């Protein structure tokens, strides 16, 4: 299995609707973040946003209780390739 | 050999890599082989909320490249350019998509 960058990625407060996750911040820099979430399976779609790179939490909320999600941290502008990398993902069930 | 690589996920069809991308933003990609045709080989690309598929083509010489000004030995050399020169491409490969 490959490896990832931000290479932690936890929930780590949640109701059923309404979480709180964080990774690990650079060692180095980075300059921010894109983080895309939705459902399981990609049928209801995904949504983006960016975080500051001063961060290295998010909270996503208005989620549905008892639904699986995948929720995917990008470090904007990293150069993934160069080190074998990828975005870190994780599914969490409401 | 060639799964060693982040972003290369093996046999996956063209609409399953437009899935594996869903979750993408701009410059999540991944390399993928027909399932029907052994060796041949694309490059999905994600950009603004779609999804754009590059044939890897082969030169006379055996080089592979997607865009015929830039030509290459290997497929991990073909990907290195293009996550910093697009080349080409719609936009560079930057971000390899999670394999699932």
């Amino acid at each position: 299995s490959v490896s990832d960058v931000p290479t932690k990625l936890e929930v780590v407060a949640a109701t059923p609707t309404s979480l709180l996750i964080s990774w690990d911040a650079p060692a180095v820099t980075v300059d921010y973040y894109v983080i895309t979430y939705g459902e399981t399976g990609g049928w209801s779609g995904y949504q983006e946003f960016e975080v500051p790179g001063s961060k290295s939490t998010a909270t996503i909320s208005g989620l549905s209780p008892g639904v699986d999600y995948t929720i995917t941290v990008y470090a904007y502008g990293y150069p993934y390739v160069k080190y074998n990398k990828s975005p870190i993902s994780i599914n969490y069930r409401t | 050999s060639l799964e060693k690589h982040s972003w290369y996920h093996g046999p996956v069809s063209r609409n399953a890599a437009e899935y594996l991308l869903s979750s993408g933003i701009n410059g999540s990609f991944l390399v993928r082989e027909s399932e029907s045709s052994p060796g041949q080989r694309s490059i999905s690309l994600r950009y603004e909320g779609r999804v754009y598929h590059y044939r890897i083509n082969t030169a006379s010489d055996g080089k592979l490249y997607v865009s015929s000004e830039s030509r290459f030995n290997t497929l991990a050399e073909l990907v290195h350019h293009h996550s910093t020169v697009a080349d080409g491409l719609i936009t560079t490969l930057h971000y390899p998509a999670p394999k699932r």
